[PDB]
RNA sequence: UGGCACCUCGAUGUCGGCUCGUCGCAUCCUGGGGCUGUAGUCGGUCCCAAGGGUUGGGCUGUUCGCCCAUUAAAGCGGCACG
RNA sequence: AUAAACGCUGAAAGCAUCUAAGCGUGAAGCCCCCCUCAAGAUGAGAUUUCCCAUUUCUUCGGAAAGUAAGAUCCCUGAAAG
């Protein structure tokens, strides 16, 4: 594992501690805590985190890459943190917020409601663009994959809602003549 | 001509307390099935009850290896028409251990009258108190 | 008999078949009945023949 | 969530305020006396015990008695218990009037249904009944009873036997009229039993 | 979604993997998508 | 549709209907989904799914079938052709 | 809680990947919710209340003979049969 033998440079400013397997980073965005396997090992010292592999076999490969990448996600999170974009298209395409509730009218008879959980947070830069924000990977992405199954793109006009990183396979309605 | 044969109420009887923390439930019911019988005693006689009573504590963390606790099933039926039910191993390791230890015990106990007085002395809790210190069980290891 | 042997050498750190083995590999020549007999009601000479059949292999 | 106990009176009807004619089934509700109380600490469970209709003491024994003692009442003919209340009311030896409900109220109606004797399969079942003519010999047959491979009947083959006297349920119920002074509900629709029966009233589960 | 005992790359972009112990294939058109 | 002749010839009642059903799923309707020669409407095909439901007549001993009028739909098979 | 299915995070395989570790949506179906039976559930459960420690024989075991609380025989019946 290439990816399990980096080194992991902390940040100033965020505290990383070790409970057994659990593991506990702290900083000035948030605080995250997960369990891994005992199987493999981590150091600690001021500002280096090594995960080790014991053996050279398939799931413990497998899991030593794991392992970094999730302690890197999280040290990045609470450090500097994580965004996902949102656009809508389509006439009539409406997003809006009354306090802590996005609301959606997105061509339905009624309009489609949503509340972030815990450490994630919607934004509304204008009425058909929407930012999710947090300090966790895996929630970000959930959030933002809902929010857009509301209403996924279509190949005949283009009409849904889409991240900006999207490629819509395009069709035509009519064809042959 | 000359052979020991035990009486009713002749061989002391004792009281053990077994966790299941980890094992298999099937390594754990062979032992237990065997205490029960009572043969581990050179006293054992075949149509009389020579064995001992078995406390299991902690049947919750009892141990399935492979895909057992989605794909084992365990099925009932009821003698009405359609009437089959069914129900896998995990959940019940979650929701009734004891019922599921003492199925997989009453499986290897023999079929007769005295198997059914023998199924009478396992006791199984699902955490890690029993009711049974008055009867000062003791510790066995497997 | 072979039942009741097998966990009176059971209590002594064997099984049947080793001590079976042992016990032909000395030379001793008692049955199943007399030592089962023995097991039951004078485990002493039991355990004496077990370490002598121990002693053997 | 309510409760209370009554005897069934009758059936009659009322007019509404439109000028509606709607019918009514009339329970006479007088004598309701908090019993007991059972809690999970003691019982497992939480529910209240009601006893409704005043008896003779010649009727009752030295446990009825000891037990409606405890709060200061003269022995009742029937006790039922309630589960799904609130037992931060009902006081040991309170009184329960018909003044729980008001009208309009949803209720849930329980009661032991009205006694047939023996019967055959097309009344207790709904059976369907042979020809009557062109040359039958099957009238009021229970049907085939089954097939020849089991070599024998399976269970729910639907035969003769006793009928009535069981419990029922009847749900959504609604609550015409409450009158005080005479202890008396009417309920819109009917309800399970034969006239002087017990009926217990309960607020509806759903 | 073709399911069929035979699945195989029907272009140049199909791709073959296998997901929960089922071999298949992906591409980007939406035509050539196969599950054994 | 056949082949064989293994139980039953000191008897294993044989078609259609009626009464009463119960089971399988290779699903007729209803529920969920992928692809479309999927613009919409109306459809086609495949995957999951057996919880419930699945018509009254004319002709013929008929099973089947044709026809009339409906229905969300008028499934196919096993049970000594139950 | 799942099926088919759609995804997030993610390595093995510095990329990519719905999968391997870990998460989320998701059916008239499964387990509940609703109605009825149910402790002979010989594993015979729980709560409240009532009566009490009598007299003869026995060699202990135990036996019998008057009762208590409570029920029945018998009789008038139906809302039951
Ligand atoms: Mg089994
Ligand atoms: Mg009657
Ligand atoms: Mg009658
Ligand atoms: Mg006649
Ligand atoms: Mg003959
Ligand atoms: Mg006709
Ligand atoms: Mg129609
Ligand atoms: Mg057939
Ligand atoms: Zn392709």
């Amino acid at each position: 594992s290439r990816i399990g033998k980096k080194t992991i440079v902390i940040p100033a400013g965020v505290t990383v501690t070790l409970n057994g397997s659990t593991a506990t980073v702290k900083g000035p965005k948030g605080e995250l805590v997960k369990e891994f396997n005992p199987e493999i090992t981590i150091n600690i010292e001021g500002n280096e985190i090594n995960v080790s592999r014991p053996t050279d076999n398939k799931n413990h490969r497998a899991l030593h890459g794991t392992t970094r990448a999730i302690l890197n996600n999280m040290v990045v999170g609470v450090s500097e943190g994580y965004e996902k974009k949102l656009e809508l298209i389509g006439v009539g395409y409406r997003a809006q917020k009354q306090g802590d509730k996005l609301v959606l009218n997105v061509g339905y008879s009624h309009p489609v409601e949503f509340v972030a959980p815990k450490g994630v947070e919607i934004e509304v830069p204008a009425n058909t663009q929407v930012i999710v924000k947090g300090y966790n990977k895996e929630h970000v992405g959930e959030l933002a994959a809902n929010i857009r199954a509301v209403r996924p793109p279509e190949p005949y006009k283009g009409k849904g809602i889409r991240y900006e990183g999207e490629h819509v396979r395009r069709k035509e309605g009519k064809t042959g003549k | 001509r000359t052979t020991y044969m035990a009486k009713p109420g002749e061989v002391e009887r004792k009281w053990y307390v077994i966790d299941a923390t980890g094992v298999s439930l099937g390594r754990l019911s062979s032992e237990v099935a065997s205490i029960l019988r009572g043969k581990n005693k050179p006293q054992f006689t075949p149509h009389i009850d020579t064995g001992d009573f078995v406390i299991i504590i902690n049947a919750g963390k009892i141990g399935l290896t492979g895909k057992k606790a989605t794909d084992k099933i365990y099925y009932r039926h009821s003698q009405y028409p359609g009437g089959l039910k069914s129900r896998t191993a995990g959940e019940m390791r979650t929701n009734n251990p004891e019922k599921l230890l003492e199925l997989s015990i009453k499986g290897m106990l023999p079929k007769n009258s005295l198997g059914r007085q023998l199924f009478k002395k396992l006791h199984v809790y699902g955490g890690s108190e029993h009711e049974h210190a008055a009867q000062k069980p003791e510790v066995y290891e497997l | 008999w072979i039942a009741r042997i097998n966990a009176a050498a059971r209590m002594q750190d064997l099984s049947y078949s080793k001590l079976m083995h042992g016990l032909k590999l000395a030379g001793i020549d008692i049955n199943r009945k007399m030592l089962a007999d023995l097991a039951v009601n004078d485990i002493a000479s039991f355990n004496t023949l077990a370490d002598s059949a121990k002693k053997a292999l | 969530t309510k409760g209370i106990l009554g005897r069934k009176v009758g059936m009659t009807q009322v007019f509404t305020e439109n000028g509606e004619l709607i019918p009514v089934t009339v329970i006479e509700a007088a004598q309701n006396v908090v019993l007991q109380k059972k809690t999970v600490e003691t019982d497992g469970y939480e529910a209240v015990q009601i006893g409704f209709e005043d008896k003779r003491a010649k009727l009752s024994n030295k446990p009825e008695q000891g037990h409606v003692a405890k709060a200061d009442t003269t022995p009742k003919r029937f006790i039922r218990e309630f589960r799904d209340v609130n037992l931060d009311e009902y006081e040991i030896g309170a009184e329960v009037k018909v003044d729980v409900f008001a009208e309009g109220d949803i209720i849930d109606a329980t009661g032991v249904s009205k006694g047939k004797g023996f019967q055959g399969v097309i009344k207790r079942h709904g059976q369907s009944r042979g020809p009557m003519a062109h040359g039958s010999r099957y009238h009021r047959r229970p049907g085939s009873m089954g097939p020849v491979a089991p070599n024998r009947v399976f269970k729910n083959k639907l035969l003769p036997g006793r009928m009535g006297g069981e419990q029922i349920t009847i749900q959504n119920l609604e609550i015409v009229k409450v009158d005080v002074e005479k202890n008396v509900l009417l309920v819109k629709g009917n309800v399970p039993g034969a006239k002087k029966a017990l009926v217990q009233i309960k607020t509806a589960t759903k | 979604m073709k399911v069929r005992p035979s699945v195989k790359p029907m272009c140049e972009k199909c791709k073959v993997i296998r997901r929960k112990g089922k071999v298949m294939v992906i591409c980007e058109n939406p035509k050539h998508k196969q599950k054994q």
